[PDB]
C-alpha cells in the first residue's frame, strides 16, 4: 500500500503548511487511493486464502496486481515505490489516455472477484478454516485499538473515510461493510466487499475526474514547469531554492489519520518552523494488531495462528516502522 | 453481437481557462475551532485539578495534565458518557532537551461514539515515572514499550516493560536528540570467532551534514487570528 | 492478555530499604541459573566462571546513590535477567559479552598515532 | 448499477465463431472474460502573489490556561460582555446562572464531544439495493443515507 | 436543535433495523433435511469449485518469455543513472551540487573544480547504486538534463565494487544509452 | 612519456591515439583539470592486475569535441543568446555581451561567438 | 545537576571523558557540538575518495533556546564542555 | 485536448455487484440419480 | 493462444532451422515479421497472429545458440 | 497587505535582466537575491584582477563595489574584501571559483 | 535452481512477482523451497538488520554444499536507503558471501529474473571434476 503510506504524510504536511491541493490533484489521489486498496487487499487476501492451503486464488490475484503495477509505473516511473502523492498534490500529470487503459481493467476486472468468491466464500473447507477462529468483541477491539477491517469485523460501523473526508472522499458514494460475529470469516467477507466497492469507486473517480492543475500553483511548494524555469528568472530562483533547502513548515503538531489498507494509519509530526521536520512518529495499524494477538489467538490450536496472523494483514515494514 | 468500440476514438471536451479558487483553508475550520474550545474548556470544569490548559489547532484538541493527573484525566476521558474516549489509539513521545523534563508523552485517543479526538500531554523527565495507562487501555501496552524502548522512559505500572524495537542487549535509547544518527557500534563476521560480533561503529564514507547552508533570515510570521470571539477577553 | 515468564510489574519503589532487599534477591536468582546459562548458550567457560563473570558484574556498581537512578538500575537489570533466562539472547551476544576485554606511555601513543 | 454485463462489452479477449457457443454451453457463466487484456485496443499507442498565498496566513498557536480561562465567566466574551488567578475558587464562589450559558450550553446540559463530521449518517441496506451477499451472511452494508 | 441536552448526539443514533433479527432455530430452514443432506453428502460446492479451475485450464496463460520478451515499460521508468551531454560533446553537468543536496540516500559525491579552459565542470563525480534508492530525483534536479535515469535493469554484477559508478562509468553509459534517453525524454516533454 | 600524462595542458603538443590505454582519453593524453587523477597513474593499482584495460569505461574527452566546432558569428548584433541549441531540453537562456573582442563561450553549452566587424580579427 | 544519569543513557564510556563539547550561538538560539578527533577524524578512503570517519559525533548538533538550558542539559549528562561567548 | 480527460458521455457503466448464478439441478434429483445409479447397478451386479 | 493450431503453423512457416533455434532457448515455436537487427546482431520480429497475448507481439532471435544474454 | 506590493516591486524590478545563472553562480547558494526573492517577491513571472572574478552580467548595482573603495581601503591591499560585500553574484572570488557550495562547507 | 524464500522487506514483493503467472519462475525449474537443508540457493531480499544477522548466519550455514547467495536490492548490496541507521547492516556481504548482486530499489521482475540467468551462467562454467583431474 504505498500511494495511501504517503498520502497520510503529504495530508500531515499540508494540514500544517495551511495549503490545499486543486481538485484534479484530490480526485488523483482518490482513485490510485482505490487502486492502491485493491493492491493491498490482493497481497492481505490471497496469502491468508494462500497460508490456509488455497494456492489457485494467489496466482489468479498476482496477475491483476501486475496488471495493476503498470498503472503505477506509468504515472510515476517505478513499479512499486512510486515517490508520486507529494506534500502539494502529486508528482506529474497522468499520462494521456491513462483513464482509458485503468476503466478497460475495471470491466475485466469484475469478473476477476467472483471466480476468487466461487473457490472461498462458498466452499467448506475455507469456512472451517476461519469461522469462529479469532473471535474479537466490539467492545474489546476498541480496548486495543484495533482499527479497519478488524473493528467492523466485530461489528462497530466507523470509518475514516467517513469520520473524516479528505483527497476527494466526499465527493464520491461507497457503502462500508460490517460484520456480525467477529470472527475470521467475517473480516474476509469486509474484505471481499472492499473491492467491489474499491471498483465502485474507480468507475465514479473516472467519470467524475475534473480538469486543471494537478498540485498547487506555489512555486515554494512545488517544483516549476520545465518550459517556465529556463525562461523566467522568478521559476529559476525558486527550482534551486527548492532542491537545495527545502521550503520551511510554520510551527505547530499535527496528527492526520487516514484509513489505511490495513486499518488507521497516522503519523504525529511537530514542525519546529525548519526545512526539516522534528517528531515523526508513525502510527502503524500492523503494530497494535499484532499486540493484541495474545487477546485473539488465546485458546485456538496452532493452525488457527495461521489463520489470525493472516487476517490480521501484517506487513512487517510497517510494523517495524 | 455488436463490436466493441475504441477509447481513444471517442469525443472528448476542451477546456481553456482555468480559475482555481484560492482562499484560506482555515475557513473551513470556522465552525469546528469553536466547537472544540467549549469541549475543553467543559473538560477543565469538569477537571479545575488537573487540566493545567489546553489549546485547538484547526480540529485538534489538546490537554496537558502533569505526570500524576495523567490517569486521572484519562479515566475521566474514558468513562464520562459527555466524552466516551473509549480507544487510545497512539501513545508516543519526543525530546525536547531545553527544558528539565525534556520528554513529552503524548495520548490521542478515539471516541467512536462521539466521532472526535482528543490528545492528552504530560511530561516526563528522564527520571520521573509516568504512571501506566494499561488499566485504562490494554491496546497501549505495545505503544508503552516502543516510547520505552526509542527513548527511556520509565512507564509506571506496565504489567511487562522491555524492549520491543531495538536488538537485545542494545546499549542506548535512540530516539533521543543526543543520541547520534549512525549509533555506536555495527556488526560484522569475525572468521576465526566463527560468529557475527558486534565492533565499532567505522563509517567508509561519513554521513555529509547539509544543514549549514540553512536558512538565515525569517520564514513564517504570526499569521491570520481564527480564534472564535467567544473565547478572548 | 497474558504477560510472559519472569515478568515484573514496572513500580517506583520509594523506599531506600526496600531497593537494598529487592537488590539481594535478585543476585541470587543469577547465581541460581548459573548451571543453565552455561547448558542453554553453550559457553566455552565452566559454571564458577559464570559465577566469576556475574559477581564482577554485582561488584562493579554497587555504590550508587540516587534513588530514582537506584529503580532505573534495577529496572533495566531485571529486564537483562528476563531476557536471558527465558532464552532470547541469540549465542553470539551472550560469547561476546563475556569476551570483552593495562595502557601505554606517551612516546608508544605519539608514534604510532594516539586516538 | 453494477448488474451482470455480458462478455461482449467487457474489453478481453472473446471467442470466434462455433468455440463461442461451445463456450457458453460448458462454461457456468457465461458472461465472464478470460481475462487476457485486447491487444487490439489495451495500450495499443505507447505513451511515445498576496492574492494566492495562505502559508504566511496560518492559524496561531494560542494556549488557554487556567489564569486566562476564569476570564471568560467573570468579564464575559469579546462579543457578548458581561497573574495566577485560580479557576477552583472561581467555581467555588460565583453565579451558577453564570454557568447554565458559559461553562455548559442548552441549559447546563453537557456539551457531546464535537463532531469530526457532523453529516456521518448511517442507514441499514438491502440486497437487492447493493447487489452483495444475501442475508445469511453474517455482514451488513450500510451507507451515508 | 441537537441531542445535547440528553448528552446524546445524531452520530450516536443508530439508524432504523440496526439492531439483529431473532437467529433461526432448525425447524426455520427452507432447505429441507434431504436437500441439505445431499448438497452435504455428494460435496455440491466442491465440485462447483473444481469446474471453475478446470475453466482457467482451457485459457491462454499470462506468461511471457523472458528474456526473449520484456515487459512493458514507460517512459518515466527509473533505471540505471547516466551521465548525458551535448551534441556539441561537451558535458552538460556544470556541477550545481544540487545533485549531491537533493539525493535523498546521499549516494552522489561530486567534487569540481575551474577546467583548463575555465569552463565550469566536475572532474568526481561518484553513484553509489548500492545506497541509490531509484528514487528519480537525480533526473528532476537537473537545469540542464545532465543526469538521467535510462530504462535499462539487467547489469546485475558479480563483485560489488563493480556497483560504485565513477564519472568515466557514467560517461560510458550517457553516450551508450543516447538514443534510448531520446525516447524517454521526447515522450514525456509535455507533463514536465 | 612520464611527463604529459600527469600534468594538465590546454592541449597536447603530441597527436593522441585511439588505440594507448595511458591516455586519459582516446582523443586527448594530458588531464583537462589539475586536481583530475591522470588514468596512467589510477591504472596501476592492485585491482588492475589480472582485468583487462581494453573493455574498461574510456568516454572521448569533451574538452576535445567542443574545440573542433566552428565559432559561431553574430552579425550587426553585439548581445548572443545561446539556450542549449535544442529547443526546450537544453540550458536557461543566457544573453552574451560581445563588447570584449574575443571568443566568449557560453555559460552551459560552451559554445563561443563573435561579432560581423571582429571575424577577421578574432580569427587570427 | 549532582545526578549520575550516564549510568541510565546508555552512552558509552568515551563521551564523558575524552570528548569536548563546545556550547557556542552560530543568532537568537544555542547549539552544541563535539570537538572534532585528534586522529581518525577524516582520512581518504584509497578506493573511491571518500571521506571516511571514525567519529560516531561529527554529525551531531542539538538546536536549544537558552543558555542556562544547554549547560543545564551538559551538567545532567555528565559532559565535558566550554562556553563560547559571541562577540557583540 | 492537450491533457487526460473522461469522455463528454463517459464511460459504460461497469459490474460490480456479486453475480454468482447457481448450477446444476435440484439435490433431490441428484439424490434420484443416485440411487437409480445403485438401483440399476445392484440389478447388473446380481445378474452377473 | 497455446494450442497445438498455433504452434504448426509457426513451425511450417519458419522451417526446421530456425523453429530449431526457437526449441533450444525460447521453449517455444513462434514466428513473425523480421523487423531488421541491431549492430550485435539480434534479430528483432514482430508477429501478426491475432492470437498472441498482449505482451507477447514483439520478441527477439539471440545471435548465440546455447547461451543468451 | 498594501505594503508587500513593495515588496513584490522592487523584487520584479531587480530580476529584470539578471541573468539565469543560479546554477553556474559561484555563491549562488547565498545569495542575498534569491533568498529575499522568496521570502518577500512573488513567485511567478571586464576584469579587475587575479583576486575577483568579476562579472558585472549579475550586479544590481547600489555601487557598493565603489562606495567602500572611497571610504575604507582606498593595487589596494584591501580590495578582497569587495567579495564579501556585494550581496549578488556579481563579484566572486576568483581562486575558490566553481570548487565548492555553501550548503556543504 | 531452488532458492529458499528469505523475503525480509520490500524487495520480497517483486520476488514473489516472479513465481506470478507474468513471470512463472516455475518454468525454469525454480521452486522455492521453505527449508535451508532443501534449497540450494538463498536471495536475501530486504534490509538485515542487526537484530536479524546473527539469525541469517544460522539459516546460511546450514545449507548443505553447493550453496550460492544472491543479494537482492540496494539494502542487501550496501545499506540502501537505511544505511545511515543505527540498527542497520551495511550490506550483508559483512555476514555472507554474495555470487551475484541485484541493484534496484526495488529490482524489477525482470531484473532479479536476469540476476538468476547470470548466476546460472556462473553455475554451466562450473569445472570440479576436471580440476581434481587436471588442477589437482
Ligand atoms: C453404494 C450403495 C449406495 C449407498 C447409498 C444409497 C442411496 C440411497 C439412500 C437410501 C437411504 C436414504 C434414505 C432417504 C429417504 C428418507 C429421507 C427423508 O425422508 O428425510 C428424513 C425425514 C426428515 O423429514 P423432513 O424432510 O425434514 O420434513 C421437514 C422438512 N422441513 O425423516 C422422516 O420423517 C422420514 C424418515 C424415513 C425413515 C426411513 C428411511
Ligand atoms: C425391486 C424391483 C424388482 C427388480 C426387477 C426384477 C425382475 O423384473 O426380474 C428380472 C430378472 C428375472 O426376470 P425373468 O423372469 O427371468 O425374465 C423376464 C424377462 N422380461 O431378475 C434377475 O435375473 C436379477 C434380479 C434383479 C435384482 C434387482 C436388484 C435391484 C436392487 C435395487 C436397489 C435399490 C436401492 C435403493
Ligand atoms: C449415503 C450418501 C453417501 C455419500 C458418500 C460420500 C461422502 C463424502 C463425505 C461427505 C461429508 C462431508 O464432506 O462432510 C464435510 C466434512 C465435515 O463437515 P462438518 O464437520 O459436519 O461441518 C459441516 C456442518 N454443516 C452440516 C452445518 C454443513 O468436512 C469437510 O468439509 C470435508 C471435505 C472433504 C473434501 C474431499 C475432497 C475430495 C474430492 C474427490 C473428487 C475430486
Ligand atoms: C455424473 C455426475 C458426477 C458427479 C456427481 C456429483 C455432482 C455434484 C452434484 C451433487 C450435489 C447436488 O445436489 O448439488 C446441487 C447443487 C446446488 O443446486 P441448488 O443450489 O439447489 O441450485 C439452485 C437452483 N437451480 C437449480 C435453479 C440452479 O448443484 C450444483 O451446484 C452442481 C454443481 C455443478 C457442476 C457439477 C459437476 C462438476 C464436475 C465435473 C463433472 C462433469
Ligand atoms: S536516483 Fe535519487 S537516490 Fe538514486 S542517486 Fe539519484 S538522487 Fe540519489
Ligand atoms: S543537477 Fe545536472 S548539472 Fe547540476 S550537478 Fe546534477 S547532473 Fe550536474
Ligand atoms: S546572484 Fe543569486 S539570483 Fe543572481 S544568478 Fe547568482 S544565484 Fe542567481
Ligand atoms: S556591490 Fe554588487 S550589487 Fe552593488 S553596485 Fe557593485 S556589483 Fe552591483
Ligand atoms: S532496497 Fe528498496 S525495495 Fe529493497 S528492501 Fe531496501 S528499501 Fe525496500
Ligand atoms: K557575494
Ligand atoms: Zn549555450
Amino acid at each position: 500500500s504505498m500511494m495511501t503510506n504517503e498520502q497520510v504524510f503529504s495530508l500531515a504536511v499540508e494540514k500544517l503548511l495551511n495549503l490545499e491541493v486543486p481538485e484534479r490533484g484530490q480526485y488523483i489521489r482518490t482513485l490510485f487511493g482505490e487502486i492502491t486498496r485493491v493492491l493491498n487487499h490482493l497481497m492481505s487476501v490471497l496469502s491468508h486464502a494462500m497460508d490456509v492451503g488455497a494456492l489457485t486464488p494467489f496466482l489468479w490475484g498476482f496477475e491483476e496486481r501486475e496488471k495493476l503495477m503498470e498503472f503505477y509505473e506509468r504515472v510515476s516511473g517505478a513499479r512499486l515505490h512510486s515517490a508520486y502523492v507529494r506534500p502539494g498534490g502529486v508528482s506529474q500529470d497522468l499520462p494521456a489516455g491513462l483513464l482509458d487503459d485503468i476503466y478497460m481493467w475495471a470491466t475485466q476486472f469484475g469478473d476477476r472477484l467472483d471466480e476468487t468468491e466461487e473457490l472461498l466464500t462458498d466452499s467448506r473447507i475455507w469456512k472451517q478454516r476461519t469461522i469462529g477462529i479469532g473471535e474479537v468483541t466490539a467492545e474489546d477491539a476498541l480496548n486495543y485499538g484495533l482499527s479497519g477491517v478488524m473493528l467492523r469485523g466485530s461489528g462497530v460501523p466507523f470509518d475514516i473515510r467517513k469520520s473524516q473526508p479528505y483527497d476527494a472522499y466526499d465527493k464520491v458514494d461507497f457503502d462500508i461493510a460490517v460484520g456480525t460475529k467477529g470472527d475470521c470469516y467475517d473480516r474476509y467477507l469486509i474484505r471481499m466487499t472492499e473491492f467491489r466497492q474499491s471498483l465502485r469507486i474507480i468507475e465514479q473517480c473516472c467519470n467524475q475526474m475534473p480538469p486543471g492543475p494537478v498540485k498547487v500553483e506555489d512555486f515554494k511548494v512545488a517544483p516549476p514547469p520545465r518550459a517556465l524555469m529556463k525562461e523566467d528568472m522568478e521559476a529559476l530562483i525558486h527550482h534551486f531554492l527548492l532542491y537545495t533547502k527545502g521550503y520551511a513548515v510554520p510551527a505547530g503538531e499535527t496528527y492526520t489519520a487516514i484509513e489505511a489498507p490495513k486499518g488507521e494509519m497516522a503519523v504525529y509530526v511537530v514542525s519546529d518552523g525548519s526545512e526539516r521536520p522534528y517528531r515523526c512518529k508513525i502510527r502503524a495499524p500492523g503494530f497494535a494488531h499484532l499486540g493484541a494477538f495474545d487477546h485473539i489467538a488465546r485458546g485456538h490450536f496452532l493452525p488457527d495462528a495461521v489463520a489470525i496472523i493472516g487476517t490480521m494483514d501484517l506487513v512487517f515494514g510497517e510494523v517495524d516502522r | 453481437e455488436e463490436p466493441l468500440p475504441v477509447l481513444r476514438d471517442l469525443p472528448r471536451p476542451e477546456y481553456g481557462e482555468l480559475h482555481a479558487p484560492v482562499y484560506n483553508p482555515a475557513e473551513k475550520y470556522k465552525e469546528q475551532i469553536e466547537e472544540l474550545h467549549k469541549f475543553g474548556r467543559y473538560i477543565m470544569g469538569c477537571l479545575p485539578k488537573f487540566v493545567q490548559q489546553f489549546s485547538v489547532w484547526k480540529d485538534e484538541l489538546v490537554i496537558y495534565v502533569a505526570p500524576s493527573a495523567l490517569t486521572q484525566v484519562a479515566t475521566f476521558l474514558k468513562d464520562h458518557t459527555s466524552a466516551q474516549f473509549k480507544a487510545c489509539m497512539d501513545v508516543t513521545a519526543a525530546d525536547y532537551p531545553t527544558r528539565t523534563n525534556r520528554f513529552d508523552v503524548v495520548y490521542n485517543l478515539l471516541s467512536v461514539r462521539h466521532n472526535s479526538r482528543i490528545r492528552i500531554k504530560t511530561y516526563a523527565s528522564e527520571v520521573s515515572p509516568v504512571p501506566s495507562v494499561v488499566p485504562l487501555f490494554q491496546g497501549a501496552n505495545w505503544f508503552e514499550r516502543e516510547t520505552y524502548d526509542l527513548f527511556g522512559i520509565f512507564f509506571e505500572g506496565h504489567p511487562d516493560l522491555r524492549r520491543i524495537m531495538t536488538d537485545y542487549g542494545f546499549q542506548g535509547h535512540p530516539l533521543r536528540k543526543d543520541f547520534p544518527t549512525t549509533g555506536y557500534t555495527e556488526v560484522r563476521y569475525d572468521a576465526e570467532k566463527r560468529r557475527v560480533v558486534y565492533e565499532p561503529l567505522e563509517l567508509t564514507q561519513a554521513w555529509r551534514n547539509f544543514t549549514v547552508g540553512s536558512s538565515v533570515w525569517e520564514q513564517v510570521g504570526d499569521g491570520k487570528d481564527f480564534t472564535p470571539e467567544s473565547f478572548k477577553l | 492478555t497474558n504477560p510472559t515468564a519472569f515478568a515484573q510489574t514496572t513500580r517506583y519503589v520509594k523506599d531506600s530499604t526496600e531497593m537494598r532487599t529487592l537488590v539481594l534477591n535478585l543476585y541470587r536468582r543469577y547465581l541460581r541459573h548459573s548451571r543453565g546459562f552455561v547448558n542453554n548458550y553453550n559457553l566455552d567457560i565452566p559454571a564458577s566462571q559464570v559465577r566469576t563473570k556475574i559477581r564482577q558484574e554485582f561488584e562493579r556498581q554497587r555504590f550508587v546513590k540516587d534513588l530514582p537512578l537506584k529503580n532505573v538500575l534495577y529496572m533495566k537489570a531485571q529486564m537483562e535477567f528476563q531476557e536471558l533466562v527465558n532464552f532470547w539472547k541469540q549465542q553470539c551476544h551472550v560469547m561476546q559479552y563475556f569476551e570483552s576485554i593495562k595502557g601505554d606511555s606517551f612516546v608508544q601513543k605519539f608514534l604510532k598515532g594516539a586516538q | 448499477s453494477g448488474g451482470p454485463v455480458p462478455v461482449f462489452k467487457k474489453y478481453t479477449t472473446g471467442s470466434k465463431g462455433i468455440w463461442e457457443k461451445i463456450r457458453q454451453l460448458l462454461t457456468l457463466v457465461p458472461n465472464r472474460s478470460t481475462g487476457n487484456p485486447l491487444v487490439k485496443n489495451y495500450r495499443v499507442p505507447p505513451p511515445g502573489y498576496y492574492d494566492r498565498d495562505h502559508r504566511r496566513n496560518y492559524p496561531r498557536l494560542v494556549a488557554f490556561d487556567q489564569t486566562k480561562v476564569s476570564g471568560l465567566l467573570t468579564l464575559g466574551s469579546a462579543q457578548n460582555p458581561r497573574q495566577s488567578v485560580s479557576l477552583s475558587s472561581t467555581l467555588a464562589t460565583i453565579d451558577p446562572k453564570v454557568v447554565k450559558s458559559e461553562l455548559l450550553a442548552e441549559g447546563g446540559s453537557p456539551v457531546v464531544a464535537p463532531s469530526l463530521n457532523k453529516k456521518m449518517k448511517f442507514r441499514l441496506t438491502e440486497e437487492s439495493e447493493h447487489g452483495m451477499y444475501p442475508e445469511d451472511y453474517p455482514i451488513r452494508i450500510f451507507a451515508q443515507n | 436543535p441537537t441531542l445535547a441536552l440528553t448528552s446524546g448526539s445524531i452520530q450516536g443514533t443508530h439508524p432504523e433495523g440496526f439492531r439483529l433479527p431473532r437467529p433461526k432455530t432448525w425447524e426455520e430452514s427452507s432447505e429441507s433435511a434431504l436437500s441439505k443432506a445431499t448438497k452435504w453428502y455428494l460435496l455440491s460446492e466442491i465440485f462447483r469449485g473444481l469446474y471453475i479451475t478446470l475453466e482457467m485450464y482451457f485459457r491462454a496463460p499470462y506468461t511471457i518469455y523472458y528474456p526473449f520478451e520484456k515487459g512493458p515499460v514507460s517512459p518515466r521508468f527509473r533505471g540505471e543513472h547516466a551521465l548525458r551531454r551535448y551534441p556539441s560533446g561537451e558535458e552538460r553537468c556544470i556541477a550545481c551540487k544540487l545533485c549531491e543536496a537533493v539525493c535523498p540516500a546521499q549516494a552522489i559525491t561530486i567534487e569540481a573544480e575551474e577546467r583548463i579552459d575555465g569552463s565550469r565542470r566536475t572532474y568526481k563525480y561518484d553513484i553509489d547504486m548500492t545506497k541509490c534508492i531509484y528514487c528519480g530525483y537525480c533526473q528532476e534536479s537537473c537545469p540542464v538534463d545532465a543526469i538521467v535515469e535510462t530504462p535499462n535493469v539487467e547489469y546485475a554484477t558479480e563483485t560489488r565494487e563493480e556497483l560504485l559508478y565513477n564519472k568515466e562509468k557514467l560517461l560510458a553509459n550517457g553516450d551508450k544509452w543516447e538514443q534510448e534517453i531520446q525516447y524517454a525524454l521526447d515522450a514525456d516533454a509535455p507533463y514536465r | 612519456s612520464t611527463k604529459e600524462l600527469t600534468t594538465a595542458r590546454i592541449k597536447d603538443i603530441s597527436k593522441p591515439d585511439e588505440n594507448n590505454l595511458q591516455q586519459q582519453a582516446p582523443n586527448r593524453i594530458s588531464p583537462w583539470s589539475k586536481s583530475q587523477k591522470p588514468r596512467a597513474e589510477a591504472q596501476d593499482n592492485v585491482r588492475f592486475a589480472v582485468k583487462d584495460l581494453a573493455k574498461q569505461p574510456r568516454p572521448y574527452a569533451a574538452i576535445d569535441l567542443i574545440y573542433k566546432q566552428p565559432i559561431r558569428y553574430i552579425e550587426h548584433d553585439n548581445v548572443a543568446v545561446c539556450d542549449g541549441n535544442g529547443g526546450a531540453q537544453g540550458h536557461p537562456k543566457v544573453y552574451i555581451n560581445l563588447d570584449q573582442n574575443k571568443a566568449i563561450p557560453c555559460g552551459y553549452c560552451g559554445l563561443r561567438f563573435a561579432q560581423a566587424a571582429f571575424k577577421e580579427d578574432i580569427e587570427s | 545537576t549532582d545526578l549520575a544519569k550516564e549510568l541510565v543513557s546508555g552512552a558509552p564510556k568515551e563521551l564523558i571523558t575524552e570528548r569536548v563539547a563546545r556550547i557556542y550561538q552560530e543568532t537568537e538560539t544555542w547549539k552544541i557540538d563535539w570537538d572534532i578527533l585528534n586522529k581518525g577524524n577524516r582520512w581518504e578512503n584509497d578506493l573511491m575518495g571518500y571521506q571516511s570517519s571514525s567519529d560516531y559525533m561529527q554529525g551531531t548538533i542539538l538546536k536549544f533556546d537558552t543558555r542556562e538550558g544547554a549547560i543545564r542539559f551538559a551538567k545532567g549528562q555528565g559532559w565535558d564542555y566550554y562556553i563560547q561567548e559571541p562577540k557583540v | 485536448a492537450t491533457q487526460d480527460l473522461p469522455p463528454i458521455s463517459g464511460y459504460a457503466p461497469i459490474q460490480w455487484k456479486r453475480n454468482l448464478p447457481s448450477r446444476g439441478f435440484r439435490p433431490v434429483i441428484w439424490f434420484l440419480g443416485l440411487c437409480t445409479a445403485t438401483g440399476y447397478g445392484f440389478y447388473q451386479i446380481s445378474l452377473a | 493462444s497455446s494450442s497445438i493450431q498455433r504452434t504448426l503453423r509457426n513451425l511450417w512457416k519458419n522451417g526446421f532451422k530456425k523453429s530449431f533455434k526457437q526449441l533450444q532457448g525460447y521453449n517455444d515455436i513462434k514466428s513473425g515479421r523480421l523487423v531488421g537487427t541491431d549492430s550485435f546482431g539480434n534479430k528483432f520480429y514482430e508477429v501478426d497472429d491475432p492470437v498472441e497475448i498482449h505482451m507477447r507481439t514483439r520478441f527477439v532471435e539471440y545471435t548465440g545458440f546455447w547461451r543468451q544474454d | 497587505p498594501k505594503i508587500k506590493k513593495a515588496r513584490e516591486g522592487v523584487t520584479e524590478m531587480l530580476l529584470e535582466n539578471h541573468p539565469l545563472d543560479c546554477p553556474v553562480c559561484d555563491q549562488g547558494g547565498e545569495c542575498d537575491l534569491q533568498e529575499q526573492s522568496l521570502r518577500y517577491g512573488s513567485d511567478r513571472g571586464k576584469a579587475i584582477g587575479p583576486l575577483i572574478k568579476t562579472s558585472m552580467n549579475r550586479c544590481i548595482h547600489c555601487t557598493r563595489c565603489v562606495r567602500f573603495l572611497n571610504d575604507v581601503a582606498g593595487n589596494s591591499e584591501l580590495s578582497a574584501n569587495v567579495i564579501d560585500l556585494c550581496p549578488v553574484g556579481a563579484l566572486t572570488s576568483k581562486p575558490y571559483a566553481f570548487r565548492a557550495r555553501p550548503w556543504e562547507l | 535452481f531452488w532458492p529458499m524464500t528469505f523475503g525480509l522487506a520490500c524487495c520480497a514483493v517483486e520476488m514473489m512477482h516472479v513465481s506470478a503467472p507474468r513471470y512463472d519462475q516455475d518454468r525454469l525449474g525454480i521452486i522455492f523451497r521453505a527449508s535451508p537443508r532443501q534449497s540450494d540457493i538463498m536471495i536475501v531480499a530486504g534490509t538485515v538488520t542487526n537484530k536479524m544477522a546473527p539469525a541469517l548466519r544460522q539459516v546460511y550455514d546450514q545449507m548443505p554444499y553447493p550453496r550460492w547467495v544472491i543479494s537482492m536490492g540496494s539494502c542487501a548490496n550496501g545499506g540502501g536507503y537505511y544505511h545511515y541507521s543505527y540498527s542497520v547492516v551495511r550490506g550483508v556481504d559483512r555476514i555472507v558471501p554474495v555470487d551475484i548482486y541485484v541493484p534496484g530499489c526495488p529490482p524489477t521482475s525482470e531484473a532479479l529474473m536476469y540476476g538468476v540467468f547470470q548466476l546460472q551462467k556462473k553455475m554451466m562454467d562450473g569445472q570440479t571434476h576436471r580440476m581434481w583431474y587436471r588442477s589437482y
